[PDB]
RNA sequence: GAAAGAAUUAAAUUAAUAUAAUGGUAUAACUGUGCGAUAAUUGUAACACAAACGAGUGAAACAAGUACGUAAGUAUGGCA
RNA sequence: AUAUAUUUUAGUAAUAGAUAAAAAUAUGUACAGUAAAAUUGUAAGGAAAACAAUAAUAACUUUCUC
């Protein structure tokens, strides 16, 4: 290496060129893996999701009747603040982060036809912490992952290290996986129907659970896995059994859309609301 | 001594040979360089013996 | 070599993996990917059309309960001001649940509470 | 007692080329630890990021739109030229070698391959 | 079923394939596919299930929304509306798609790919975009034939040459390529395809071959060399390929004028410009101009300054490049050039 | 002390030769509380299920619609409300 | 009016850089990934910086060979 | 349905993505991307394990549509 400075030349003309197309090296991964061509195809819509054409039919017109605010205008969220230019010390100054964060907060938008809240994401977050001492037991967690979603889990690994939990960097510790689309919503259908109602005493979703804006979560015990059909119909093939974080994510403004929008697909919600 | 020289001798039987250095129980050092005796890049070897760190040989066969 | 449990874990981990469990990859012939293509390609529009129509319909939805609000507020405020709340804990009830695969036994309940 | 009686020289950093200076090839126009002046035109930069004079002109230093919050020493290959050069406009190029007039180095010079 | 009509649509939008037509087009999925040639490979071969019904659905909803915007098209009265209207009708048509896929775009068949018709075109253009376009926007950028002969490109029109003349073999030149002076003896061969609608009667082209890298030794730098320069040339979408055929004697501003590279002056960069001429109204027919034989040099040649005066618009480009070799010493012999200088290795 | 799956050299998928995991998947019949039945894919082979305890016999999820059984067995004679109000004396607590 | 893309703007170098401290680094010098494992190669090195000498530093170019890259090119160990 | 022979499968093992701040090859080259903190939450989880979320879309291109 002569040297280390980094600095990209200006071009003459507009033309955006795809560097990937003008080489030969990769002839599969120049179709997308929506192309049938592509080794990476997958049939998507393989089935009328269910879940998601009665939110379509019934809920996102009653949705937009309750959120709608009469000549709503736009709440801008805290954003990082210019100073006033009373000194010239101002003058290539970085901006005063906001008021009360330290990051900057969204704009919350009133309610139309375009943005309505609906579904976007679910993640089911296990972190299994047995498998400090055996790593066997996060490959359990992730195959019970799998078994309940159909979908393949990614592994968690021990980002952190600590003395008191027994808990060492770089160590592979149970299994996430992020559902979209009809996996997802047949998932949340499962939850509604099978799972939650089996759970003893299940008040519901806490009120004051969730994000500022639009994301709502809760957890099932190593109990309330046991419900599950795929794990119910085998107890002697799953001895053990983990508990697990289920991060749903919304296309919601706010948390409290976001909870009417689970109400509407059947989630009890209890506690006290903000 | 952590890190040893060795001497790495040219392939192409010129005698040509460059020196090296390695740590002490380091795998088997080849290297391919230019020979100006020859005037092209040859194989270079470590023209004496030692011992090494005996790595256990990996098996992509899946035994047993 | 292994015990029991490392080797049920070794069969668990297998169902997860793709090693040796996959098929052959999914050749066509030239004619028969064109109409692949084809169906594909008509669905997605449709599909577009289908989402067109729904946005249009709930467009035309928020234009009606603006027009209703207006007038609500022209006519007389009490009812506007009623109208008009902060619906935050609003919760659907638990009877419009989710439409199944196949209808139960009971259609209708014609009794409550 | 204990003394903190310890400390390297100073490494001799500063610009050695200044503004309108006639240059030569391979002289360096400036020691620095990092790029706190890039290369510009006409101007390479080595290991320790020393700007050195690829071709015989004249140093100067300067900014360009381009790269906005980088400071630039180029080298014009005349007085003539104000070195962040028209973007549009071809490259002043220099040539830089001679014509074998003489007989008996062309005939040489033809043979080597 | 708009699609089965030919009676105003041309015939190049059916498959010429009638068995391929036939496949396409059944009842059920008994027939084999025409691409497998071999007998054994079509007894293996098996297509997806259900394909042939979905397919036939596909096509009807399709067929109807082309019928549909047939519907505008002819009551559309400016042009490229129309044509656009019409790209969108027949695009989503499998025949032309097969047609443009499957079939060579370079050297098209008038009847299978016809870029008279302009989906094909639209098509063909959209395929110039995905690749070869780029490629060439990269080697005009990356060997700096752009900023040093003349200023931007918008790529329009895909230019391809070759040297069909010199040695005998057959290749279209890859922009920057390096090739011999034996290759590149005699003159070049071009074929400027046109995307854009554009009047193919009235609307003339030029096109100018420039060496910016010729030394000039009392500068102490480089100048341009008008190596080949044609003018008022004839395109038609189909009928595009330049050749002594086509062009007149009267065409030729600068006559071919071969790569001679001096020893040790370096790589020298020969990038072909195509311009299409300015297109005046109420005139009737090919409106020519005249070029003064006298004023432009081909020793020194400043290319934006002549585009400038002709007022010309650069719609495509294409780039070889060419050094010194042992052949062209019998290159200036064979075309009577003075016996070529030789320059010190150095750079000095 | 740390219980482990040792792993063996990996296996190189190459770059576009990557292929999505479709797992094998039943179409199954879940059979709810009442006789309303949904199809769902799973991986368990079973194409029927029938439920016991679901969202459709929850009192949460519809509010306007065995020792005990041993004990219920085994005292039937006597049968055991009447019975309640005879054994309820609230003054001793 | 909607979806998707291309992205742009703002912010950031507070993380990260094998290692001190300082300067530099998102156009990344940081991070991931394919190939590779070659340039952690061979002869001449002008000219500069620094500099009592001995040494030290950056390095165009010429020639032999190699690796990656469609190409432009980059690599004579490591952001310094 | 069952017997023999000849084969085939089962060695069940993770990455499926040009992966992108868990850990691992620290020098080359090619392609691509962006960190951190703090905050709001969530099964055991607690100040401190993991996962989620947290600045702005004017203009432009394509697609569907009134
Ligand atoms: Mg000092
Ligand atoms: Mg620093
Ligand atoms: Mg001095
Ligand atoms: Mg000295
Ligand atoms: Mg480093
Ligand atoms: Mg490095």
């Amino acid at each position: 290496p002569k040297s280390a400075c980094s600095l990209v030349k200006p071009v003459h003309h507009l033309v955006k060129i795809d560097k990937s197309k003008l080489s030969p090296r990769f002839p599969e991964l120049k179709y997308d893996k929506s192309d049938i061509r592509s080794p990476g195809f997958k049939p998507k819509d393989t089935h009328a999701d269910r879940l998601n054409d009665h939110y379509l039919n019934t809920l996102q017109s009653d949705l937009l009747l309750i959120n709608y605010s009469h000549n709503a205008a736009v709440v801008k969220g805290l954003k990082q603040r210019a100073w006033s230019g009373d000194s010239p010390y101002h003058l290539n100054r970085p901006p005063k982060n906001p008021r009360g964060s330290k990051a900057q907060l969204p704009d919350i938008h009133p309610i139309k036809w375009s943005n309505i809240p609906g579904l976007e994401s679910v993640v089911i977050n296990c972190f299994v912490r047995e498998a400090r001492e055996n790593q066997l037991l996060a490959i359990t967690a992730a195959l019970q992952l799998q078994q309940i979603t159909g979908c393949k889990p990614h592994p968690i690994f021990s980002k952190n290290d600590v003395p008191t939990w027994k808990l060492r960097k770089g160590h592979q510790m149970g299994a996430k996986v992020e559902l979209k689309g009809k996996e997802m919503s047949q998932f949340l259908s499962t939850l509604t129907e099978i799972v939650l109602p089996r759970i003893r005493e299940y008040k519901g979703i806490s009120n004051q659970s969730g994000n500022r804006f639009g994301g709502i979560s809760f957890g099932l015990t190593a109990e309330d896995i046991k419900f599950f059909p795929e794990i119910d119909a085998n107890q002697d093939s799953w001895p053990k059994t983990f508990g697990m974080h289920i991060n749903i994510n919304t296309s919601a403004q706010l948390d409290y859309q976001a909870r009417t929008l689970l109400s509407g697909f059947q989630f009890p919600f209890f506690g006290e609301e903000k | 001594s952590k890190n040893s020289v060795i001497k790495l001798l040219s392939t192409a039987a010129s005698g040509y040979s460059r020196y090296i250095s390695i740590k002490k129980g380091a795998p088997l050092v080849t290297q391919v360089r230019y020979d100006p005796v020859v005037k092209r890049h040859v194989l270079f070897k470590e023209a004496k013996k030692r011992k090494v760190a005996e790595r256990k040989p990996l098996d992509f066969l899946r035994t047993a | 070599s292994l015990s029991p449990l490392a080797q049920r874990v070794v069969t668990q981990l297998s169902v997860m993996s793709a090693s040796r469990k996959q098929p052959k990859l999914l050749k066509l012939a030239r004619e028969d990917l064109i109409k692949h293509q084809t169906i594909e390609k008509c669905w997605s529009i449709y599909q577009q059309q289908q989402r067109e129509r729904r946005n249009l319909q709930l467009e035309l939805q928020y234009k009606s309960i603006e027009r209703s609000m207006n007038l609500l507020q022209e006519l007389s405020p009490r009812l506007f001001e009623a109208a008009n709340a902060s619906e935050k804990g609003k919760r659907f009830p638990m009877e419009m649940k989710v439409p199944t695969d196949f209808p139960p036994n009971t259609l209708w309940h014609y009794n409550f509470r | 007692s204990r003394t903190s009686m310890k400390d390297s020289a100073g490494r001799r950093l500063g610009p050695k080329k200044y503004e309108g200076q006639d240059v030569s090839t391979g002289e360096i126009i400036m020691r620095q630890r990092g790029t706190k002046f890039y290369p510009g035109e006409n101007v390479g930069i080595g290991k320790d990021h020393s700007i050195f004079a690829l071709e015989p002109g004249v140093v100067r230093y300067y900014l360009d739109p381009f790269h906005p919050k980088r400071k630039f020493i180029g080298v014009a290959l005349r007085r003539d030229l104000k070195l962040p050069s028209p973007h549009f406009e071809p490259t002043v190029r220099r040539f830089g070698r001679f014509e074998l007039t003489n007989k008996r180095a062309a005939y040489k010079e033809e043979n080597s391959i | 079923h708009i699609w089965s009509d030919f009676t105003t649509r041309p015939s190049s939008l059916s498959i010429q394939s009638s068995k391929v037509k036939n496949y396409l087009f059944q009842k059920k999925a008994s027939l084999d596919p025409p691409s497998i040639s071999r007998r054994s490979n079509r007894i293996k071969y098996s297509p997806p299930e259900h394909i042939d019904e979905i397919f036939r659905m596909s096509y009807d909803f399709l067929e109807q929304r082309s019928s549909k915007f047939y519907e505008l098209a002819n009551k559309t009265k400016n042009p490229l509306k129309k044509d656009a209207l019409l790209i969108k009708a027949e695009i989503n048509n499998p025949e032309v798609q097969y047609n443009f896929q499957f079939n060579n775009k370079l050297n098209n068949v008038k009847d299978i790919i016809d870029y008279d018709v302009p989906v094909y075109r639209h098509l063909g253009k959209q395929h110039w975009e995905s690749y070869g376009q780029m490629l060439l926007m990269q080697r005009l950028e990356t060997l700096a034939a752009i900023p040093d002969t003349l200023p931007t490109l918008v790529p329009r029109a895909e230019v391809n040459i070759k040297f069909p003349f010199s040695t005998g073999v057959n290749k279209w030149i890859e922009p920057g390529e390096f090739l011999s002076s034996n290759v590149t003896s005699m003159r070049p061969i071009f074929k400027i395809q046109e995307y854009e609608l554009v009047n193919v009667e009235k609307q003339l082209y030029t096109v100018l071959i420039v060496n910016p890298d010729v030394p000039d030794l009392s500068n102490d730098s480089f100048k341009t060399a008008l190596c080949y320069g044609l003018v008022n040339i004839n395109l038609t979408y189909n009928d595009n390929l330049i050749d002594p055929r086509k062009f007149h004697s009267s065409n030729i501003i600068a006559d071919y004028l071969p790569p001679v590279p001096e020893k040790n002056a370096g790589k020298q960069r020969f990038v072909v410009w195509v311009f299409r001429q300015p297109l005046i109204e109420d005139k009737q027919g090919p409106n020519m101009l005249e070029i003064d034989r006298k004023e432009l040099s081909r020793d020194d040649f400043d290319i934006r300054q002549f585009t400038k005066k002709y007022n010309l618009t650069a719609i495509g480009a294409h780039i070889w490049r060419s050094e010194w070799d042992a052949k062209v010493a019998a290159v200036r012999e064979k075309y009577g050039l003075p016996p070529g200088r030789v320059f010190s290795r150095v750079r000095r | 002390t740390r219980i482990t799956l040792p792993r063996r050299p990996a296996k190189k998928i190459q770059l576009g030769k990557s292929r999505p995991a479709i797992y094998h998947q039943f179409n199954v019949k879940m059979e709810l509380s009442d006789g309303s039945v949904v199809i769902r894919r799973s991986q368990y082979p079973k194409g029927e299920i029938r439920l016991i305890q679901d969202q459709r016999n929850n009192p949460l999820w519809n509010p306007s619609r065995g020792s005990l059984d041993r004990f219920n067995k085994r005292y039937s004679s006597l049968f055991s409300t009447v019975e309640l109000s005879e054994e309820n004396k609230k003054k001793t607590q």
